């Protein structure tokens, strides 16, 4: 599912600026 | 047409009143912008309680003012680290913005001062924590809940843009929830006065507008793109464009393709397609009718904009609050000393702070 793809991305935590 | 006479007249009058409010607010902002205040307290006026957050340039601490007993959030920036990380201009600009703006969803700067080592900005303590935490915990917000927050961002950007300020840093990690359940915006390190265009690559990958990725000159419309990302993430629980690595996120952003959960209403998808519009000649917030294309969209038909501004709408969610100084909505960090040097550091660079 899309949610599973989100978990798989590893980007579920706080995101830093570039 | 879509509106009968009474509704059209009421909407027209409301829009003119917004113009009148914003003209006055711009006059007030420019007065404070031209005469910034400095040196309104000292470190020994506060007791340090707990670290609320950390970054590469400093920390934010919960403090208690000794004389009044009021709690505040004190951002401490190490001057030498600010210089090393090439953040002088951003730091001075953030303080200058914070002391000049005034809006119910923008955090209030109560004191600022500096010493040999550090710069200090003492802001109202916003005890509900980051929207990010609540969103990940609840999973996703229902559309009315997402809409309540989105309306506050729309009004805040309408205010900031009238001052020619682009925000550039929207994301749930940067939105705090207050004791009444309303949003507070606190971070202004990337904000800039831009009447025309600007060019800096800055932001967070998931929230970057295509024109930033593509190294174009860009304008305030990047904030309306970011609003689209935020609304999507609030309502879905995940953002519209994600991948293991930023480069793949950027490919999705610029593609012109976005997919939606089956539980999104058609009104929500229509709004999002018009905010997450790669073509600047078609993006809501960037057209002849400005912010009105957003505020008048069907998804916001139930929103009483004045009641939101007045904070008279009952919030969907009230964070846990066991009393003043409650920090349960914030993460736990290791507590480090606040070292102040015997010698002044970087005095010249920060003379204006
Ligand atoms: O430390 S902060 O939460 N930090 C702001 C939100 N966190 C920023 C952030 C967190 C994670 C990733 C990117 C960015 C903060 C700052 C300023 C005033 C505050 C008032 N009351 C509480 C906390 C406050
Ligand atoms: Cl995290």
């Amino acid at each position: 599912t899309t949610y599973a793809d989100f978990i798989a991305s590893g980007r579920t935590g706080r995101r830093n600026s570039i | 047409g879509h509106m009968g006479n009474a509704a059209a007249a009421k909407k027209g009058s409301e829009q003119e009143s917004v113009k009148e409010f914003l003209a006055k607010a711009k006059e007030e902002f420019l007065k404070k912008w031209e005469s910034p205040s400095q040196n309104t307290a000292q470190l020994d006026h506060f007791d340090r309680i707990k670290t609320l957050g950390t970054g590469s340039f400093g920390r934010v601490m919960l403090v208690k003012h000794k004389e009044t007993g009021n709690h505040y959030a004190m951002k401490i920036l190490d001057k030498q680290k600010v210089v090393k990380l090439k953040q002088i201009e951003h730091t001075l600009n953030e303080k200058r913005i914070l002391q000049a703006v005034n809006f119910p969803f923008l955090v209030k700067l109560e004191f600022s001062f500096k010493d040999n080592s550090n710069l200090y900005m003492v802001m109202e303590y916003v005890p509900g924590g980051e929207m990010f935490s609540h969103l990940r915990r609840i999973g996703r917000f229902s559309e009315p809940h997402a809409r309540f927050y989105a309306a506050q961002i729309v009004l805040t950007f309408e205010y900031l843009h009238s001052l020619d300020l682009i925000y550039r840093d929207l994301k749930p990690e940067n939105l705090l929830i207050d004791q009444q359940g309303y949003i507070q915006v606190t971070d202004f390190g990337f904000a800039k006065r831009v009447k025309g265009r600007t060019w800096t690559l800055c932001g967070t990958p998931e929230y970057l507008a295509p024109e930033i990725i593509l190294s174009k000159g860009y304008n305030k419309a990047v904030d309306w793109w970011a609003l689209g990302v935020l609304i999507y993430e609030m309502a879905a629980g995940y953002p519209p464009f994600f991948a293991d690595q930023p480069i793949q996120i950027y490919e999705k952003i610029v593609s012109g393709k976005v997919r939606f959960p089956s539980h999104f209403s058609s009104d929500l998808k229509d709004l999002l397609r018009n905010l997450l519009q790669v073509d600047l000649t078609k993006r809501f917030g960037n057209l002849k009718n400005g912010v009105n294309d957003i505020k008048n969209h069907k998804w916001f038909a139930t929103t009483d904009w004045i009641a939101i501004y007045q904070r008279k709408v009952e919030a969907p969610f009230i964070p846990k609050f066991k009393g003043p100084g409650d920090t349960s909505n914030f993460d736990d960090y290791e507590e480090e000393e606040i070292r102040v040097s015997i010698n002044e550091k970087c005095g010249k660079e920060f003379t204006e702070f």
